[PDB]
RNA sequence: CUAUCUACUUUCAAAUUCCUCCCUGUACGAAAGGACAAGAGAAAUAAGGCCUACUUCACAAAGCGCCUUCCCCUAAAUGAUAUCAUCUCAACUUAGUAUUAUACCCACACCCACCCAAGAACAGGGUUUGU
RNA sequence: CUCUUACUUUUAACCAGUGAAAUUGACCUGCCCGUGAAGAGGCGGGCAUAACACAGCAAGACGAGACCCUAUGGAGCUUU
RNA sequence: CUGAACUCCUCACACCCAAUUGGACCAAUCUAUCACCCUAUAGAAGAACUAAUGUUAGUAUAAGUAACAUGAAAACAUUCUC
RNA sequence: GUAAAUUUAACUGUUAGUCCAAAGAGGAACAGCUCUUUGGACACUAGGAAAAAACCUUGUAGAGAGAGUAAAAAAUUUAACA
C-alpha cells in the first residue's frame, strides 16, 4: 500500500551489485545494435524527389565561435547525438496522417524511474530506455528498422536543419518581459497578459550545418537553438522551400557506418569553414 | 528567475546571511552537534566542510588562520579546529559532517535538521540503516550474484 | 473592490471542500524498529532522537563542570566513560567525562 | 403546487365496483360536548340526524362519545386503513350532515393530485403501437441496400 | 483598487519594409527617356529564441549583443440568343483565388526523499551516486 | 528619458499560530446580434457549454467614488 | 389547418382596477359570562409588518482573506551577531 | 332601443399625461419637440405583432387531459433585329 523505490529494500552489499548489473546490460544492449546492416535491415531505397527521411535527437552541449574564409565570425551550437535509436515504425494508414511516422529516442536514462508500460516497450526492443521520444514524418521509402542507431553523420555540412526544443522557462512574468509592454465590455481571447513565460516548444528554421564531428557525433549548427545547455533537441531537415530537394546528396534513409564505405574523417567541414589547423587566412 | 542561484537569501541581507551561518558554524565547532532549521543547516553545511579543509592547512598557514579567526567568533575554538578537528579527519578527503532531518519543531513547524561532525564523543544519532542482507529480497539477489560469479568464471 | 453579492453556502462548500483544500493522506509513515513508535521514512524517529538528546544534554552538562567557564574548549579529544568502565589504551590522553549511569545499550563504547 | 406536493394515479380499493360495490367508510367517531357553544351543531346532529344516518349506512359503525371538548371532531376510518379527522367546530346541522355524507362516499385514498382522470389496466385491444406496426414486410426480410445470395 | 462576479492570461512557427548593386543602358523607346520581376549585398523594424564573444554582469540573468523568419490572394479562347460580331448574370471548355496547408505537440510507474537549466502553490524533468 | 537591466530588503507566494473591515435583493452569475441598447449574464434570434481549486489581470458588472434650478426657509455682512 | 382568459361545451358562479367609500368576517390579547386538550356570546385595546437609507440583538458574506509576531546556538548556565 | 336620471342628506380621495389616428396653430412641412381640439389605448385581463406600456385581436373573473374561432407568415430582379 505504501510507496517504494528500487533500492528501498536493498542491503549495503546489494546496492553496488545491482547498480553494476543494470549498467553492464545497458552497455551490452547498446553494443548489440552497432551492426544494423547485417541484422536483416529493411530495404534500402534510393532517394527520390519528395522523400522525407528521419531526423535525430541531440543534446545541446553549448556554443562556439566559428570563422569563415571571408573573415566573418559565426556562433554555432554543438549538438551531440547520444544513444539515438529508431524505436517504432507506423505506416500511413495506421498513423492517421498523410505520411508514415518513425519514432526516435534520445538520451539513455535509468530504468528505475520509468513507468512499467514504457519499461515493457523497451524490453521488447532490446534497448535501454530513452529520455525523450520524438515522431518524424517519413515517406514509405525512408522507413528504418526499429533499433537502428542514428549518428551525427546523418547530416552533412552545407545542409539546413530545423531544431525544435523547449525554451528556457522564465516562470510567471509580467507583460513587460513577456510581451515588451510597459472597450467592448470584455477582454478578447488571446489578449497578452502576465503568465508563465518560456518552457514551451519552439523551432528555429533554416540553420546550416557548418561542421560534423564523427568521432563524438557532434553537429555544428549555425546560430542558436531554443532551450538550455544539456537539453534534448529534435533535429530535422529544414522544411523551408529554398532548402527543398537538397537531400539528393544526403544519406538515405540514414547513414550506416557499418555499410561498405571509406571511414569518414573525424571532422567534416563546410567549404567555407576555416579549419583549426589551416594557415592564417589572407583576403588577397 | 533564479537559475543557477546556488546560495539562499537569509536574514537581513548578504552580510546578515554570513553572520547567521557563522554563528551556526561556531556552535557546531564547539558542540560538534547542533539542531536548527533545515534550510539553514543545509546552507551552513558547505562552510562546515570547507572549514575543516582550512584547518588541514595548519595553524602556521597565515591564510588558514585568517579564515578561522573570521568564521570562529569564540577564539578558543580556533585551537580546537587546527589541533582537534583537522587531525581527526587527516585520513578522510571529505564527508566530515552528516546532516539528518528531524521532526518539525513544535512552535512554527519549521523543517528541522541535525548536523554533527563525524567522530564526536556524543552518543550516536539513530542513523537510518539499510535492510538486512538476510532478508528475502536480499537473499534472492545474493543467490543471483553468486550464480553470475560462476558464469563469469566459466 | 467590494463584493458585488453575498456568496451562497452552496458555492462556498464547493470552494472549501474541493480536493485541493483537503488534507492529503500520508503514506510514508512507518514503525520504528528500535522503539516501536511511529516515524516518517525520511525523518529520524522522534522518540529515539529525544532519547539521544536527553543523554547528550547530561553529557554536555558534565562537560561544562569540567571546563568550569567560558572560552575553555579543550585542545584534545573527549571520551565519555560510564560507571564501571576504565580508560582504554586508545582512549588515553583524552578528556574523560564521567557519567553516573550505566552505558546505554544503544550507546556502544568504541 | 403540483411540484410541491405528492401525487398518485386514479385507483380504487380492491377493484371496488367491479363485482360489487362496498362502502369504504367503516367507522365514524364523534366527540361532542354536553356543554359548549361550539358543540351545539354536533349535539343537534346527534339528536335528529345520527340515527337516520346509522340506519342508512349499516356497514358503518358510529361511536358518539360525549365529553368535555372545545373542538368537536369526527374521525372517519376506511377499509384501506386511512384515517381522516375532521372538525365540526361551530358547524350547523346541515353543514355537519353534508360533511358526514361526504365522508361516507369517499374511498379513503389520499386527496392529492391525481395525474390522469382515467385509469385502465387494458389500454389496447388491437395491440400497442410499435415502430413496425405500419411498416410493410419485404421479401426475404432484406435490409436497405442489402444483397441476396451474398 | 485588501478584486466577490463576468471576461481574459500560447489563435505555438508562412514578415514586413527602405536603400545599394545587378538585371541594363536591356525590354520598351521615332528618339530622349527608361523597365518589371529574377536575383545580390546591406540596413532597420516586428515576431521567435539565445549567451560564443562584447556589454550590464559573473555557477546565472540580461541588451546595448547574437541567431532564425517560408505559400497565395480575374482574364483567355470559342460561341449563341441576333447564322457577322459579342469575355458569357448564355452553355461548354482552359486559366484563376478561396479553400486544404506544412511544421510543432504525441509512450506512461513511484510520485516517499533529494536535486534541477522546471516552478508562486500544484505540476514537470533527473536520481544507473537514496552520502 | 532613448530603453530598460541586474541584485538586496520589504511585500509577495507556500507552511504554522492568531485573525479584521467596507461590501452583500436573490443567484443555478456565458458570447454575438437585435431590442431606445455605446442601457442586457437574466428579454428575442443564434452560438457556446461535464464538474471544481490556486495564482494573475483590470475590459465590464459592481463599487471606493463638484455644478444646476427649484423652498412664500435662514445667517453673516453691505448699504442709496 | 393551426391559433386566446373571445364564444360554446360539463360543472361552478359574489371570487382580477389605485386611492377612497360602504357592508361582512377575522389572528392573537385583555375583561364579563361561558367553556374546560383550547372554546362561545359580547365588551375592550400599546390589536396583525417581505416593502423603511429605522432601532436593538444573533449569525452569515467578504474570509480563514487583509493584517499581526520571536536575532543565533547551547548545558538554558552562558556565549555570539547586530 | 334602452335604464338610467335628477334632487336631498353626508363624505372621501384622485387629478404634474404618455403614445397612436385625425384637424389646426408654432418650430425646420426635425425630435420619443411646442400649444389646442376630436377619438382610441395605457394604472383591469389575455392572444398576436421577434423582444414589446401606447399598434392589432379581446375585454377580465372558477375547474376540465373538450370544441369553434379572433388577430396572426411581405414582396420584388429591371428588352432587341440589322
Ligand atoms: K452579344
Ligand atoms: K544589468
Ligand atoms: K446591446
Ligand atoms: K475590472
Ligand atoms: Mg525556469
Ligand atoms: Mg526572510
Ligand atoms: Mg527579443
Ligand atoms: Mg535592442
Ligand atoms: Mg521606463
Ligand atoms: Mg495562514
Ligand atoms: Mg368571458
Ligand atoms: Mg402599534
Ligand atoms: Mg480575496
Ligand atoms: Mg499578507
Ligand atoms: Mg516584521
Ligand atoms: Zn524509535
Amino acid at each position: 500500500k505504501s510507496g517504494t523505490w528500487w533500492d528501498e529494500h536493498l542491503s549495503e552489499e546489494n546496492v553496488p551489485f545491482i547498480k553494476q548489473l543494470v549498467s553492464d546490460e545497458d552497455k551490452a544492449q547498446l553494443a548489440s545494435k552497432l551492426c544494423p546492416l547485417k541484422d536483416e535491415p529493411w530495404p534500402i531505397h534510393p532517394w527520390e524527389p519528395g522523400s522525407f527521411r528521419v531526423g535525430l535527437i541531440a543534446l545541446k552541449l553549448g556554443m562556439m565561435p566559428l570563422w569563415t574564409k571571408d573573415g566573418q565570425k559565426h556562433v554555432v551550437t554543438l549538438l551531440q547525438v547520444q544513444d539515438c535509436h529508431v524505436l517504432k515504425y507506423t505506416s500511413k494508414e495506421n498513423c492517421n496522417g498523410k505520411m508514415a511516422t518513425l519514432s526516435v529516442g534520445g538520451k539513455t536514462v535509468s530504468r528505475f524511474r520509468k513507468a512499467t508500460s514504457i519499461l515493457e516497450f523497451y524490453r521488447e526492443l532490446g534497448l535501454p530506455p530513452k529520455q525523450t521520444v520524438k515522431i518524424f514524418n517519413i515517406t514509405d521509402n525512408a522507413a528504418i528498422k526499429p533499433g537502428t542507431p542514428l549518428y551525427a553523420a546523418h547530416f552533412r555540412p552545407g545542409q539546413y536543419v530545423d531544431v525544435t526544443a523547449k525554451t528556457i522557462g522564465k516562470g510567471f512574468q509580467g507583460v513587460m518581459k513577456r510581451w515588451g509592454f510597459k472597450d467592448i465590455g470584455r477582454v478578447w481571447p488571446g489578449t497578452k497578459m502576465p503568465g508563465k513565460m518560456g518552457n514551451i516548444y519552439r523551432t528555429e528554421y533554416g540553420l546550416k550545418v557548418w561542421r560534423i564531428n564523427t568521432k563524438h557525433n557532434i553537429i555544428y549548427v549555425n546560430g542558436s537553438v531554443p532551450g538550455h545547455k544539456n537539453c534534448l533537441v529534435k533535429v530535422k531537415d529544414s522544411k523551408l522551400p529554398a532548402y527543398k530537394d537538397l537531400g539528393k546528396n544526403l544519406p538515405f534513409p540514414t547513414y550506416f557506418p557499418d555499410g561498405d564505405e571509406e571511414e569518414l574523417p573525424e571532422d567534416l567541414y563546410d567549404e567555407n569553414v576555416c579549419q583549426p589547423g589551416a594557415p592564417s587566412i589572407t583576403f588577397a | 528567475i533564479s537559475h543557477g542561484r546556488v546560495f539562499r537569501r537569509m536574514g537581513l541581507g548578504p552580510e546578515s546571511r554570513i553572520h547567521l551561518l557563522r554563528n551556526l558554524l561556531t556552535g557546531l565547532v564547539r558542540h560538534e552537534r547542533i539542531e536548527a532549521p533545515w534550510a539553514r543547516v543545509d546552507e551552513m553545511r558547505g562552510y562546515a566542510e570547507k572549514l575543516i579543509d582550512y584547518g588541514k592547512l595548519g595553524d602556521t598557514n597565515e591564510r588558514a588562520m585568517r579564515m578561522a579567526d573570521f568564521w570562529l567568533t569564540e577564539k578558543d575554538l580556533i585551537p580546537k579546529l587546527f589541533q582537534v578537528l583537522a587531525p581527526r579527519y587527516k585520513d578522510q578527503t571529505g564527508g566530515y559532517t552528516r546532516m539528518l532531518q528531524i521532526p518539525n519543531r513544535s512552535l512554527d513547524r519549521a523543517k528541522m535538521a541535525v548536523i554533527e561532525y563525524k567522530g564526536n564523543c556524543l552518543p550516536p544519532l539513530p542513523l537510518p540503516r539499510r535492510d538486512s542482507h538476510l532478508t528475502l529480497l536480499n537473499q534472492l539477489l545474493q543467490g543471483l550474484r553468486q550464480d553470475l560469479r560462476q558464469s563469469q568464471e566459466a | 473592490a467590494a463584493p458585488k453579492n453575498r456568496r451562497t453556502i452552496e458555492v462556498n462548500r464547493c470552494r472549501r471542500r474541493n480536493p485541493q483544500k483537503l488534507i492529503k493522506v500520508k503514506n510514508n509513515i512507518d514503525v520504528c524498529p528500535e522503539c516501536g513508535h511511529l516515524k516518517q521514512k525520511h525523518v529520524l524517529c522522534a522518540y529515539c532522537y529525544e532519547k539521544v538528546c536527553k543523554e547528550t544534554a547530561e553529557i554536555r552538562r558534565q562537560i561544562g563542570k569540567q571546563e568550569g567557564g567560558p572560552f575553555k574548549a579543550p585542545t584534545i579529544e573527549t571520551v565519555v566513560l560510564y560507571t564501571g568502565e576504565t580508560p582504554s589504551e586508545q582512549d588515553q590522553g583524552k578528556r574523560i567525562i564521567e557519567r553516573d549511569r550505566k552505558r546505554p545499550s544503544w550507546f556502544t563504547q568504541n | 403546487t403540483a411540484r410541491g406536493t405528492p401525487s398518485r394515479f386514479l385507483a380504487s380499493v380492491l377493484h371496488n365496483g367491479l363485482g360489487r360495490y362496498v362502502q369504504q367508510l367503516q367507522r365514524l367517531s364523534f366527540s361532542v360536548s354536553r356543554d359548549g357553544a361550539s358543540s351545539r351543531g354536533a349535539r343537534e346532529f346527534v339528536e335528529r340526524e345520527v340515527i337516520d344516518f346509522a340506519r342508512r349506512n349499516p356497514g358503518v359503525v358510529i361511536y358518539v362519545n360525549s365529553r368535555p371538548c372545545c373542538v368537536p371532531r369526527v374521525v372517519a376510518e376506511y377499509l384501506n386503513g386511512a384515517v381522516r379527522e375532521e372538525s365540526i367546530h361551530c358547524k350547523s346541522v346541515e353543514e355537519i350532515s353534508t360533511l358526514v355524507q361526504k365522508l361516507a362516499d369517499q374511498s379513503g385514498l389520499d386527496v392529492i393530485r391525481i395525474r390522469k382522470p382515467f385509469h385502465t389496466d387494458n389500454p389496447s385491444i388491437q395491440g400497442q403501437w410499435h415502430p413496425f406496426t405500419n411498416k410493410p414486410t419485404t421479401f426475404r426480410g432484406l435490409r436497405p441496400r442489402e444483397v441476396q445470395d451474398p
